[PDB]
């Protein structure tokens, strides 16, 4: 028998449930945030914060001399959980072990970074780009020339990201 | 405009405002063009600065 | 006698554009309450957004098979829209800023509001669906139920002024608004107008009507939009009724003979937009209210209490000989 | 007919502006990409700023966002809902699972891409795509809508 | 009840569409699985056709009681629902 | 790298988690009195205004 | 109660014919019983005072395509009162029906339905036993070791008939199986 | 109701076969008028189709295999009864050579 | 009686929800959910991939508590491998599990409020949720599907400035919780839309396997991190809230209290976190440092042999369970002895909760079904594996 039978407290409760005190108290809280500064950002001009460890566009780095870092070790293809990386290799007449077909299906890719952390030569990385939005499906099948173009475009920033977090791991 | 931080070879200019304790309106871009600007014109050097990845301005990142 | 149609168009067209900008204000204010910006990209401050919405709605294929007698479905929007407009022909904006000067003009408003129930009923029935019609019927029952509270509160107001004429009601508020003494009555009238337009926490009837069905009926492209336009026009009308009755219709709020530059036509509009802001605030400050307890509330906390307020006002006025 | 060509150009520009400034996407999120697309509509990366508001029904929605894995049991429903949409009828394939297979891509009950059920116009890749990535994809869709001389094509035909 | 003529006609006419029967073999007394060489599935098929031309049904316990024309058509002629 | 992330010396500042209640607004019979007195005074004012309006109408009729 | 205490008491208290095989370890106490004594053993473990197993965690299933009893359904149980976890498992077959436990734990209905969906092990007197996970018209039981990973049928949209249709599978790129297993292991 | 336990002998298996076939027939008109098909196919030929499908597995000897086949039969029937199978799935599902194979492919 | 069906496309029903229910005109008599619309087929796919390649499947199961499932999988692998974990790794794993608990509780509460009709707390909770999604985006790459927790320790060390920012967030998170609670607990509409709805008794919850908040709502003080504390939880002090009568409102109050307890635990982990290595020195399931694989032959050999073959778990079979925010999340590994799992059944807490919808929605009204859906916090990634 839940009881609140007291002369003074019955008046106090019967007023709160009659003049909407709870409703007014929950109503005046929104008005506090009405005049407060907003938390949104205009996306095209202002970008949201990121991290040096961000996982975005795949890129194929190359040595400062100009020779590509990829040595067709095929660790990235073997570790890739989504099985998105396909590699074909042969020995050039220079005798160097290099790739001829290194294509990533970015529609199968899950952006996990397993491929990036499996390279023994830091050949492939995940750059900070996250703005693919291609209009065609087969444009999303990167084919070792898109990889190298991304590597050339983002090299000055991929190198900074790698050297900043090289102390980790 | 509290501060203007550098420019770009494409013409888009980069600004910066410093808050006190809460995030918001820290750094943004004024794109040079107007034909919908493709939302992607920041180069690699200035891409890290804009997204708070690195504290380097981007002109310093070129050197 | 050929001057009337100019006045009719001058009352109609600003109402439609005000409905559009009221939708924009709804979006913008709900955005600001939730620490957002809302439509900002289009236009300057989102001011061109309703125009883009209208041109987008027009430039779409109309889904109009109507799967029925082809007549009753196209007359319901017409009926609700004409009613929600004709209710505006009696509002005394400032002094001569009134289209019609009905010597009753209040029982007329009650009748027009009560007649605005058939539109949704025949919309639900004509829309051949086993749940859309039922939801429309529950909404009609809700409006019908809160009509009696609206009427009792109107009687409470009418006792003090002594005449039905709307212009005389504002004229009688030179001393005080009628909102200071009848503040509980003002709250009751606001809640009743809020619950009678399905524009409130008192909303669930139609909310579940789309959740369980998805409006898989004959949904015309913008023929359906006349219901939405009429509902928002009713919003504006019942926002203005509160500032006609309980607030000063056009009289200055708290004013010395100093701020006399401004006219009375904007003293009305500022209160109307304040009540509209309160509408949006209440919507984006409270959770929805179930229909099980909607009917019980509307029948057991408003009819007896409004009747008691009628009785108390009448008894107090009679005792001290304070009648008009 | 060069005198009218200005009129057709202005009409086309107005129509494209109307269709771009007000897009009402229909949320079809059914996996973890729906959470990211929900963050996109949240306070930070406001979609409502760009005139984008989600609709609960397909009968009044401009475009459709397919966000999440599309299994075999859901593909008929996706196609049926896509059929009940007006003429413009754009489709955005958010997330890696929606725009071709995904992390699974090898399953008895996974459709290898929503483009095998509905025609997709913009592919937004990522697992899951960032809210900025979805905003960039929607901006790309807006740019695609601008390249529509629909009145001019009707005139020339 | 029902006259023997109509029920006999209806039971000896529908029996001619089983892709194996012969006109010279069908008669008011020609056992299904013995005289006709009918299959058990074919037998339940025939009693099924007896209950398919009309809305009545023969219950489970009355299915394999009599797989012959004589008492089956007697049951048909003693069915109140049939006409 | 001998520079692991961790709390500063002396630990972090103490925090609250116990649902502080602001308890804002008028309490008890304050609102009831403020409403009843307003109602009585407003009714008296309404009676006075009705008397004034009656005088105005009767002088209009006397004209 | 202590894990070894459950071991000793249950082994002593239980009827001897019920438990064919039983195991004690840190991983978990296991009671491998026959296919027909499963219902009785579960009923005993549910109602006994010292061993009050009130909640059934899940009904698992493991396919061993190298033994006569190919499948093996595993019943994970939990005793909330005594804070213990017991595991009962039996052996099944492609055609052998195993008694259900929906009468004891009503939550087991969906797990039994999904076990039937994945492994094709029927359950006796199970109300409304039908496929729960795979789509409508599915052929084959996916979780068997026989079922190919990519399945047998595809799904696409065909324009001549305005509906979504099914075809035998045609993979654009085959699943590349990498054999990393090495000797000296 | 619940799943039947098993069949010890082949007589019970034949009884269950007959019961399943009878139930499938008593369910033949509802699937005729739920998929909106009246003149395209007469109800008669579906009976022959079901009979042929049942007679297909005539060489089965194990009662357990018969029981599980019959259970799959009820599962398919119940799936068809509900408005769950895709449109006209049932009608599509229920309806020398050496040189011919050689001219097409090596795998015949 | 008619039997209409659900399937709304707006995120009210969390999407991908098909509900065929029979009503008596106004009152529902039996609701039969039709799950399977999101059966990707993870259980069959796990068997085909190494113990490391299968970790990100566990991010995609319950995608509001991503690090909670990774915790269960890592604990299962460690229990099968008998691998010790350094204290720093345990502390950071506990910290991120508590962050997942906060995220999941916030999302559940505000989707439930959106279903009821309240709109404002949703946006406030997401502007809060971003401040932890960026914490996730800092330690690892992705904001949502962070493969941070590996079987050995964690993936990689915390950044230098993470602890200060986490403490700064926890300074005001309590006030933010109070602000959100101001509009719901005291509100009278919230009580009338939740009180006496979906009552479950403790015996009946035990019968239907309602481990989680749905169990503690019924008055059972059953917490998996108190009954069977796995990582460093004995050192941390926190209280387990228990409801008095469980009906859609004591569950909400319990979720509020669990958010506050998670905040307390996060503060304790921040204050008590030690320094040391993050990955075990076994080097059979942990890769060498990038500076060591390029200098030492053995380190490069180990890197090569574990990033392709992976570690081989000895042949056994275990069941592990952790207190996921939804409830008892259990992973049952059967190890063949090779480098690939033989069978990995996943005990999703949402399965039993969605099963128990039929009796919870008995003799209720239609508007008292969306509140039942919201109050149990079901996501169909885990329900349909
Ligand atoms: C409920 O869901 C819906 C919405 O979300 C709230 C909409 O915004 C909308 C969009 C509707 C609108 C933007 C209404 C605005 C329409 C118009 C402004 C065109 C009609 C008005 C006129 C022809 C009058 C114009 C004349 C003047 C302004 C006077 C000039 C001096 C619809 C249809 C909807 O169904
Ligand atoms: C400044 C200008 C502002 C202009 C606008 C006016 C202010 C509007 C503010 C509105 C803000 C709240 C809006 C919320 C809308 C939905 C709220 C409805 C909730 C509700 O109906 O509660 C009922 C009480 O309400 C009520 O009773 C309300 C009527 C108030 C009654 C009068 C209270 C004091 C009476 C003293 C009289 C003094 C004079 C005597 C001579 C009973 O709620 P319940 O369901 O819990 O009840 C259990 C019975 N089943
Ligand atoms: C729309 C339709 C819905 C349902 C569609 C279902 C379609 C497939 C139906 C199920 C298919 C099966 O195999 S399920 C039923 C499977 N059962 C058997 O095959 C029994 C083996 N045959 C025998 O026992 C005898 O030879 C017998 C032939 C019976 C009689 O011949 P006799 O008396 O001389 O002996
Ligand atoms: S792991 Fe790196 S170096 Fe080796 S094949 Fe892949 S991209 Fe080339
Ligand atoms: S990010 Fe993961 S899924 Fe994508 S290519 Fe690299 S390893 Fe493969
Ligand atoms: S793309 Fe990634 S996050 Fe999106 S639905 Fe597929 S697995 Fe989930």
């Amino acid at each position: 028998k839940e009881i609140s039978k007291d002369w003074n407290t019955v008046f106090e409760r019967s007023i709160n449930t009659l003049f909407l005190t709870e409703m007014v108290r929950g109503l005046s809280l929104t008005l506090k945030y009405f005049f407060d500064p907003k938390v949104t950002i205009n996306y095209p001009f202002e970008k949201g914060p990121l991290s040096p460890r961000f996982r975005g566009e795949h890129a194929l780095r190359r040595y400062p001399t100009g020779e590509e870092r990829c040595i067709a070790c095929k660790l990235c293809e073997a570790v890739c959980p989504a099985q998105a990386i396909t590699i074909e290799a042969e020995e050039r007449e220079d005798g160097s072990r290099r790739t001829t077909r290194y294509d990533i299906d970015m529609t199968k890719c899950i952006y996990c970074g397993f491929c990036q952390e499996a390279c023994p030569v830091d050949a492939i990385v995940e750059g900070p780009n996250f703005e693919f939005a291609t209009e065609t499906h087969e444009e999303l099948l990167y084919d070792k020339e898109k990889l190298l173009e991304n590597g050339d475009r983002w090299e000055t920033e991929i190198a900074e990201n790698l050297r900043s977090e090289s102390l980790y791991r | 405009g509290a501060t203007l931080v550098g420019v770009d070879k494409f013409g888009n200019k980069y600004y910066q405002k410093l808050g006190d304790t809460q995030y918001g309106r820290h750094r943004w871009v004024e794109y040079a063009s107007k034909d919908r600007y493709n939302a992607s014109q920041v180069p690699a050097e200035w891409h890290g600065w804009l997204h708070f990845i690195t504290d380097h301005t981007g002109d310093e990142l070129l050197s | 006698y050929i001057a009337v149609p100019a006045e009719i168009l001058g009352i109609i067209l600003p109402l439609l554009l005000g409905v559009a900008f009221l939708v924009l204000a709804e979006r913008k204010v709900m955005a600001f309450v939730q620490r957002r910006k809302g439509p900002d990209v289009v236009g300057s401050f989102g001011l061109l957004q309703p125009l883009a919405d209208g041109l987008k709605l027009i430039l779409k294929e109309p889904i109009s098979p109507s799967s029925a007698n082809f007549f009753l479905f196209r007359m319901a929007p017409v009926a609700t829209f004409m009613l929600s407009l004709v209710a505006w022909a009696v509002v005394p904006f400032d002094y001569g800023m009134v289209l019609s000067d009905l010597n009753i003009g209040l029982l007329y408003l009650f009748a027009i509001s009560s007649l605005g129930v058939y539109g949704i009923i025949i919309a639900g029935r004509s829309s051949n669906s086993k749940y859309a019609f039922l939801g429309a019927l529950r909404s009609a029952a809700q409006m019908v139920s809160y009509e009696v509270s609206i009427g009792l509160i109107l009687i409470t107001v009418l006792i003090c002024v002594g005449s039905c004429n709307l212009s005389e009601i504002v004229m009688a508020q030179k001393q005080i608004w009628f909102g200071i003494p009848l503040f509980p009555v003002l709250v009751m009238f606001f809640i009743s107008c809020l619950a009678e337009t399905n524009r409130a926490p008192f909303d669930l009837p139609e909310a579940e009507a789309e959740l369980v069905a998805g409006y898989n009926v004959e949904y015309s492209s913008m023929g359906f939009a006349l219901f939405f336009l009429g509902e928002y026009a009713n919003m504006i009308l019942m926002s203005g009724l509160c500032t006609l009755f309980f607030l000063g219709g056009w009289l200055p709020i708290l004013d010395l003979p100093i701020f006399k530059k401004i006219p009375g036509s904007i003293w009305f509009s500022i209160k109307v937009l304040f009540f509209l802001f309160l509408y949006i605030w209440v919507r984006a400050a409270f959770p929805r209210y179930r229909y099980d307890q909607l009917m019980g509330l509307g029948w057991k906390v408003f009819l007896p209490l409004s009747l008691a307020w009628v009785v108390s006002v009448s008894g107090l006025l009679v005792t001290f000989q304070w009648l008009p | 007919s060069k005198a009218a060509e200005f009129v057709i150009s202005k009409v086309d520009d107005l129509m494209n502006w109307a269709r771009t400034g007000s897009i009402w996407p229909m949320t079809f999120g059914l996996a973890c990409c729906a959470v990211e697309m929900m963050h996109t509509g949240a306070a930070r990366y406001d979609l409502d700023r760009f005139g984008i508001i989600f609709r609960p029904s397909p009968r009044q929605s401009d475009c459709m966002i397919v966000a999440g894995t599309l299994t075999n049991k859901m593909a008929p429903a996706l196609r049926k809902v896509y059929d009940q949409m007006p003429e413009p009828r754009w489709v955005i394939s958010m997330g890696s699972c929606a725009n071709g297979g995904g992390y699974y891509h090898y399953s008895y009950s996974v459709v290898r891409g929503c483009d095998r059920i509905v025609p997709v116009d913009i592919y937004v890749p990522g697992c899951p795509p960032t809210a900025e990535a979805l905003l960039y994809g929607l901006l790309q869709l807006q740019k695609k809508i601008n390249r529509r001389k629909d009145f001019l094509h009707w005139w020339n035909k | 009840f029902l006259d023997k003529s109509e029920v006999t006609d209806r039971v000896l006419s529908v029996v001619k569409n089983f892709q194996k029967v012969d006109p010279s073999k069908v008669t008011p007394k020609a056992n299904f699985q013995n005289d006709l060489g009918l299959d058990s599935l074919d037998s339940v098929e025939v009693v099924m056709a007896l209950e398919e031309e009309f809305g009545f049904e023969i219950p489970d316990n009355e299915a394999d009681k009599i797989q012959s024309i004589d008492l089956a058509v007697d049951f048909i002629a003693s069915h109140p629902q049939a006409k | 790298p001998l520079l692991q992330d961790g709390p500063p010396p002396g630990g972090f500042a103490p925090v609250r988690y116990a649902r502080r209640i602001s308890n804002t607004g008028p309490s008890a019979m304050a609102m009831f009195l403020a409403v009843s007195g307003a109602f009585a005074w407003g009714m008296y004012q309404v009676g006075q205004g009705n008397k004034i309006r009656r005088a105005l109408k009767e002088e209009k009729y006397a004209a | 109660m202590d894990n070894q205490f459950i071991f000793k008491y249950s082994w002593e208290t239980l009827p001897k014919k019920w438990v064919k095989k039983m195991e004690r370890s840190e991983h978990g106490n296991r009671f491998d019983t026959n296919t027909d004594y499963l219902f009785q053993l579960l009923c005993f473990l549910k109602l006994h005072t010292y061993t009050r197993v009130q909640v059934l965690i899940d009904i698992c299933g493991v396919d061993y395509p190298s033994r006569k009893r190919r499948f093996e359904v595993v019943y994970n149980l939990l005793s909330t009162r005594y804070n213990s976890r017991i595991r009962v498992q039996t052996s099944a077959d492609e055609v052998t029906r195993i008694s259900s436990v929906v009468s004891l734990f009503p939550s087991a209905g969906w797990w039994e339905r999904e076990v039937w969906d994945m492994f094709g092990v029927s359950f006796i007197n199970h109300p409304d036993l039908r496929r729960i996970l795979t789509d409508y018209g599915f052929e084959g039981h996916p979780l068997r070791k026989d079922f190919p990973l990519s399945g047998y049928v595809q799904v696409r949209y065909d324009d001549p008939e305005k509906r979504v249709v099914s075809e035998p599978i045609e993979m654009t790129q085959e699943f590349r199986y990498f054999d990393f297993a090495s000797p000296w292991e | 109701i619940g799943v039947p336990p098993n069949s010890a002998n082949l007589t019970e298996a034949r009884r269950r076969v007959f019961d399943f076939f009878r139930a499938a027939c008593r369910s033949i008109p509802t699937i005729m008028d739920i998929y909106n098909l009246q003149d395209v196919v007469a109800p008669s030929q579906l009976r022959y189709a079901i009979s042929a499908q049942i007679r297909n597995n005539a060489h089965i000897t194990d009662p357990k295999v018969i029981d599980l086949l019959i259970f799959k039969g009820m599962e398919e029937l119940t799936d068809i009864v509900d408005h769950a199978k895709q449109r006209h799935h049932i009608i599509g599902q229920y309806v020398t050579d050496f040189l011919k194979n050689f001219y097409t492919s090596n795998y015949f | 009686n008619f039997t209409l069906n659900f399937g709304p496309q707006h995120p009210a029903a969390h999407g991908v929800l098909r509900l065929v229910l029979e009503m008596n005109g106004e009152v529902v008599e039996r609701a039969e959910p039709h799950i399977g619309l999101l059966h990707r087929g993870t259980e069959k796919l796990i068997e085909y991939k190494t113990y490391l390649q299968a970790l990100p499947y566990f991010d995609r199961l319950d995608y509001v508590s991503m690090m909670a499932q990774e915790h269960a999988y890592s604990l299962a692998v460690e229990k099968l491998l008998n691998c010790e974990v350094p204290l720093r790794a345990q502390y950071i794993r506990v910290l991120f599990c508590e962050i997942t608990r906060i995220l999941n509780h916030l999302l559940a509460l505000t989707t439930h409020a959106m279903d009821v009709g309240a709109l404002t707390p949703f946006l406030w909770a997401f502007e809060e949720r971003e401040k932890l999604l960026e914490f996730y985006e800092r330690v690892s790459g992705a904001r949502m599907h962070a493969s941070f927790i590996r079987p050995g320790g964690v993936a990689q060390d915390l950044p230098l400035g993470l602890c200060r920012d986490i403490d700064s967030f926890t300074q005001q998170f309590a006030s933010r919780i109070d602000e959100l609670e101001e509009m719901l607990t005291g509100n009278r509409i919230w009580k009338q839309r939740l009180v006496d709805i979906g009552t479950v008794t403790a015996q009946q919850a035990k019968d239907w396997g309602f481990s989680g908040v749905m169990l503690r709502g019924s008055g059972v003080c059953w917490d998996l991190r108190r009954a069977a504390p796995y990582d460093v939880y004995d050192q941390l002090d926190f209280d387990v809230p228990v409801g008095t009568r469980g009906d859609c409102y004591d569950r909400y109050c319990i979720r509020i209290e669990e958010m506050r307890q998670s905040l307390r635990i996060i503060v304790q982990c921040l204050n008590q976190m030690p320094s040391g290595m993050i990955k075990a020195d076994d080097r059979k399931l942990c890769p060498p440092s990038r500076c060591r694989m390029k200098l030492s032959m053995e380190s490069l050999i180990h890197h090569f042999e574990l990033y392709t073959e992976g570690f081989s778990v000895p042949a056994s079979s275990t069941y592990t369970a952790v207190e996921a925010p939804k409830g008892e999340f259990g992973v049952f590994l059967v190890s063949n002895g090779s480098n690939r799992p033989y069978r990995c059944k996943i005990r999703a807490p949402g399965f039993a909760h969605s099963q128990g919808l039929d009796f919870m929605s008995k003799h209720h009204m239609l508007a008292d079904v969306v509140t039942i859906i919201g109050t149990q916090d079901i996501v169909f990634g885990e329900v349909d594996r």
